């Protein structure tokens, strides 16, 4: 069968469904979760992206900011100070903001850029 | 005017207790990291 | 791109024609109002005469 | 004379129950009007429906309207009125649509007006 | 003195057809002091007459002119003294104005209001702007019917509330110049048929696409 | 390189095509509001100078 | 009466007595003079029933 | 002249009655919205709590925010109040609880240090000649997680250092819509309580890079989500 | 003779706007006295500032009151009055304090007294 | 003219209890010396406007700088006009006080 992904932001349930594969990037390198997987807890990188891949649709891509990852028997669970889908990121401000000097906002920019396919 | 101004320099122009007793220490809620490993 | 390029000028000329029509109707009921108002003027004049 | 010493105990109890329900409904009417019926609670929604049903069953087909509708006027005995409003306050007519309560007589007229609207019991 | 005034005002009658059918319509005028309608002579003449039009100073200063308090002004004859057109376009007016007057406390919290509440608030504001009228400028009944049809038919929800007056005037002006047949039907038939309502609605639509507001924007839905 | 140029031309074509598509309705509403302002300045100049005709008569 | 507020909200019939009551400088004389002026078209009809 | 005076008083009281009824209905709508926000922010808090306890199961519990500092000399109290003032005894109850807490702190040799959220707390404490370390205003009715992050960052930076030995929060807990209770909470240093075993032959968790670094990187996020939940409960309580 | 046919359209419009603003202010005064001005809207606070400036600008230092204020009198033509109150009602002086409107003449006196208090217009 | 004394102003500590708003003298500066006529030029109007302003701003949360300055000047002018019973002041000392 498939796994269950539940991405919850700090103030709103971002997304929740079933998935065939879940790619993301921990502070210890990239990682891909598959229907069964050992329980794991890991802090996502500053500008993490999260590519969920469903059975009958296209691969959803989510720019996550401030996230943690917890894989259990039931399914994956991602925490996030802020999450923004692929279908909503403005390439202009995202790219322009990437070269900022502020670390947090630059990380947000790089995440918004990865989610839309660039960089 | 100058007499007034020269007098003004020679003129000689704390948290209340509130007597509130102490809160019960049993009422001060403690945020706790509920470790599920027994090592008391 | 080709079809959007042609549709742009199509809508442009359509807007031009319809706007000319509307401003023509405006310049029509304008002189209509002028007629009505000068009529009222002369009837008020004759009233004051009487 | 709306007093247990005059009208009795069941009459007084049913009257006070109806008045309580109607006063609560009139209290909720402003919240319903400004902010919407959707915001209310579920106990409040139940009370609002029951109170609308009672408030509409207070109407009657008057003998003064016969000249305009042809329907003869009603004369509901006080016992039948007490019973009908007791059963209303209990809830025995919380499923019947509102339009089945407008301008009817006692309980048989209510049942017949409901059955003629595809709703029984 | 109650006899003095009632003896006078009871002679304004509507005679029978056996007496000729004549009529005498009385308009007495009473000046209250500080809006004291509970004084002696105001009480008497309010008790005698068939209805009262209460004009107020506060409403007059707010720009509501004629300053009639439509909340307390009454006519005990009622719709029996109205043509069918005015009787049907003005029935949707009293309840709307009452709802507006009870909602105007939330005029600054339309964000927290239901959609129906905000719609009632805006419709009531447009209706209050609709009942204003210049002095020494009375309107025939068909033009009033068309104006109240504008108000109650929803055809003013697209117009800014600070333009409604002008819009109304201009529309009537248009209908006095181009489509006189609508006003003639309302004047001769005393009613607004469905065909006349359709004609009036399409005339309103054309005029709206030709109308220019004061804020710059268009008044088209 | 020219395959890259092809895909870049495709993205730019779709982009500025949507741009011109929106600009179509933009210029449409611009023309119509110009017509409206012209029409309302007309007939109001007429109302004004007609009022002046009545005041001089 | 030719006034929208009256003709719509507080209609007046032929035989009715309507009180125009108000403090002062509120427009009572204006209401009554407008009611009188509105009958000019009724007069021009020549119909003794109008 | 008393009759004109009485009619004017009646008119003014009617205006006041209308305004206050409108305000009551607006407050009903806004308490609905605030409860919505609270129950929408609950799940992330639950998940970060269970992840934090999973980490603490196999961690070295020596983080400064987790250890009881010997010889406590100061305490930083964050008092959550409102900006608008048409509430009842809301701020009064907050200040009573904060005074009880200040007395509990003085009965343990700790000088209380005062952070405030809202303008009413500022008024109450400047009239009483308190020196307020840092104030926050403008978000007591619709608080965003950025305000919670900023407040909790300031508080934990004051803790890890001019410096305090523990952190308390005096805010209003919202419950049942008929009772809102001012509460004092001690948010740092967190008490370590070993509850159970729960899992014995349990599939062990893998940690990346390791349990201790994850734990010390997750603890401040837990504190700031607690402060966020506190701000939300205080907003709902103020609207009630 | 406060008639658009006598004093002109702009005179009458400005007078009616001043009267409307002052009436709205008199209606809000009780709320402001009990619940405070911060309870009003932003539209209403704007109008209240305008109304206070307007009710202070209607005052004037008269020629016959020099014996009571020591200040010489002022005279303001009707066109200057019309345009000044037009600018007040539009909001061109909502940044000048409430004083500098009090017991002065035309717009030049307003500028003088506003700059005497550290402001412009 | 009239010097209207009030019980409310008496109990608040304002003594003499003159209601500055409604009290007036219809002779005015003609009944004063040049010094007092100049220093106490618009004192009654300033104090009337101050009482009006404080009544209006009784519940304001933040005032401007000119409003605050006027409230402070008015409070000082009110405290300056208080005087005990049977303690007269010569006209030069009153001139000095109103100049202060
Ligand atoms: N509909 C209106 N629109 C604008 N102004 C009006 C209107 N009706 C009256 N006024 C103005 O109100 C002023 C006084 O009104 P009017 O004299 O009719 O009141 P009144 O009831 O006769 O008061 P009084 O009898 O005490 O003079 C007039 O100068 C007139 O210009
Ligand atoms: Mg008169």
């Amino acid at each position: 069968a498939e796994l269950n992904v539940e991405i919850v932001a700090v103030d709103r349930n971002i997304w929740s469904g079933t998935a065939k594969f879940l790619f993301t990037r921990t502070t210890v390198g990239e990682i891909g979760i598959l229907p069964r997987h050992i329980p794991l807890v890991a802090q996502l990188v500053d500008d993490a992206m999260v590519r969920v891949e469903r059975e009958g649709e296209k691969d959803l891509r989510i720019a996550v900011d401030g996230g943690f990852l917890s894989v259990t028997e039931e399914g994956v669970s991602i925490l996030a100070e802020s999450a923004e889908f692929e279908s909503e990121i403005d390439e202009a401000a995202a790219k322009q903001d990437s070269e900022s000097d502020d670390p947090r906002i630059a990380a947000r920019g790089r995440a918004r850029l990865r989610a839309v396919g660039a960089i | 005017t100058e007499v007034i101004k020269n007098f003004k320099k020679g003129f000689a122009a704390v948290v209340p207790d509130e007597h509130v007793e102490a809160l019960d220490e049993d009422k001060l809620a403690k945020e706790a990291v509920k470790v599920k490993k027994p090592a008391p | 791109l080709a079809e959007a390029s042609q549709a742009h000028t199509k809508a442009l000329e359509d807007a031009k024609s319809e706007a000319h029509r509307v401003v023509e109707e405006a310049r029509t009921d304008a002189e209509r109002i002028a007629e009505q108002l000068e009529a009222q003027a002369d009837v008020e004049a004759e009233r004051i005469k009487m | 004379i709306l007093d247990p010493s005059v009208v009795g105990d069941e009459h007084y109890r049913v009257a006070q129950e109806v008045i309580r329900i109607l006063q609560r409904y009139k209290d909720l009417q402003d919240i319903i009007a400004i902010l919407g019926i959707d915001e209310l609670s579920e106990e409040d929604k139940q009370l609002v429906n029951r109170a609308r049903r009672i408030e509409r069953f207070l109407s009657q087909n008057m003998m003064a309207a016969e000249q305009f509708t042809g329907q003869p006027g009603s004369t509901v005995p006080v016992k039948e009125t007490i019973e009908a409003f007791d059963r209303l306050c209990k809830g025995d007519f919380d499923h019947v649509p509102e339009q089945a309560f407008f301008l009817i007589g006692g309980l048989d007229d209510l049942a017949k007006k409901a059955e003629s609207l595809g709703a029984k019991l | 003195v109650f006899y003095l005034h009632s003896r006078l005002l009871e002679r304004c009658a509507k005679l029978s057809d056996d007496l000729g059918g004549g009529s005498l319509t009385g308009l007495p005028i009473i000046e209250t002091k500080a809006n004291d309608i509970s004084a002696y002579i105001p009480t008497n003449v309010i008790s005698i007459t068939d209805g009262q039009c209460f004009l107020e100073t506060d409403l007059f200063n707010q720009g509501v002119r004629p300053a009639i308090n439509v909340g307390v002004s009454v006519s005990r004859v009622g719709g029996a003294a109205q043509i069918k057109a005015m009787k049907e376009v003005a029935g949707s007016l009293r309840l709307d104005l009452s709802q507006y007057r009870e909602l105007e406390a939330f005029a600054a919290f339309a964000s927290d209001l239901d959609a129906a509440s905000k719609a009632q608030l805006e419709r009531g504001a447009r209706l209050v702007e609709l009942l204003k009228q210049p002095q020494s400028q009375p309107m025939p009944v068909e033009e009033q019917v068309v104006s109240i049809f504008l108000g109650t038919g929803g055809h003013l929800d697209s117009v800014p509330v600070e333009d409604v007056r002008r819009f109304e005037t201009e529309l009537l002006d248009h209908m006095r110049a181009s489509e006189e047949e609508i006003l003639t039907e309302i004047r001769d038939s005393q009613k607004l048929t469905e065909e006349a309502a359709d004609k009036l609605t399409e005339v309103i639509k054309n005029f709206k696409k030709g109308f220019a507001a004061t804020g710059g924007g268009s008044v088209v839905p | 390189r020219e395959r890259d140029a092809m895909v870049a031309k495709t993205l730019a074509d779709n982009k500025k095509s949507d741009e011109q598509f929106a600009a179509a309705q933009a210029d449409y509403d611009e023309a119509m509001t110009e017509a409206r302002v012209q029409a309302s300045s007309l007939r109001d100049n007429a109302r004004a100078d007609g009022r002046k005709v009545i005041e001089d008569a | 009466t030719g006034i929208k507020a009256i003709d719509a909200m507080t209609p007046i019939g032929r035989g009715q007595r309507q009180l125009i009551i108000g403090d002062r400088k509120t427009g009572k004389t204006a209401v009554c003079v407008d009611t009188i002026l509105n009958q000019r078209q009724n007069w021009e009809s020549g119909d003794p029933k109008k | 002249a008393t009759l004109r005076e009485l009619r004017g008083r009646i008119r003014s009281a009617g205006s006041i009655k209308k305004i206050t009824k409108a305000q009551e209905l607006i407050a009903t709508s806004r308490i609905a919205r605030a409860q919505a926000r609270l129950e929408s922010a609950r799940p992330y808090a639950f998940e970060i709590t269970r992840m934090l306890t999973t980490l603490a199961a196999e961690a070295a519990l020596d983080h400064p925010l987790l250890v009881e500092r010997p010889e406590p000399k100061r305490a930083g109290v964050l008092v959550v109040s409102s900006d608008r003032g048409l509430c009842g005894a809301y701020n009064a109850n907050i200040f009573r609880r904060s005074e009880e807490l200040f007395s509990l702190l003085r009965e343990a040799g700790k000088q209380p240090v005062l952070y405030v959220v809202g303008r009413k707390a500022q008024n109450y404490y400047s009239f009483r000649n308190w020196n307020i370390t840092e104030s926050w205003m403008g978000f007591s009715e619709q608080p965003t997680y950025e305000n919670a992050a900023e407040i909790a960052s300031t508080l934990v930076d004051a803790f890890l250092l001019e410096g305090v030995d523990e952190l308390h929060i005096v805010y209003t807990e919202f419950k049942s819509m008929l009772s809102q209770s001012a509460e004092a909470h001690r948010i740092a240093p967190m008490v370590v309580e070993y509850v159970e075993e729960d899992i014995g032959p349990r599939t062990l968790y893998s940690f990346e890079p390791d349990a201790t670094m994850l734990f010390e990187s997750l603890l401040p996020r837990y504190l700031t989500t607690r402060v966020y939940a506190a701000l939300l409960e205080s907003a709902a309580s103020e609207l009630a």
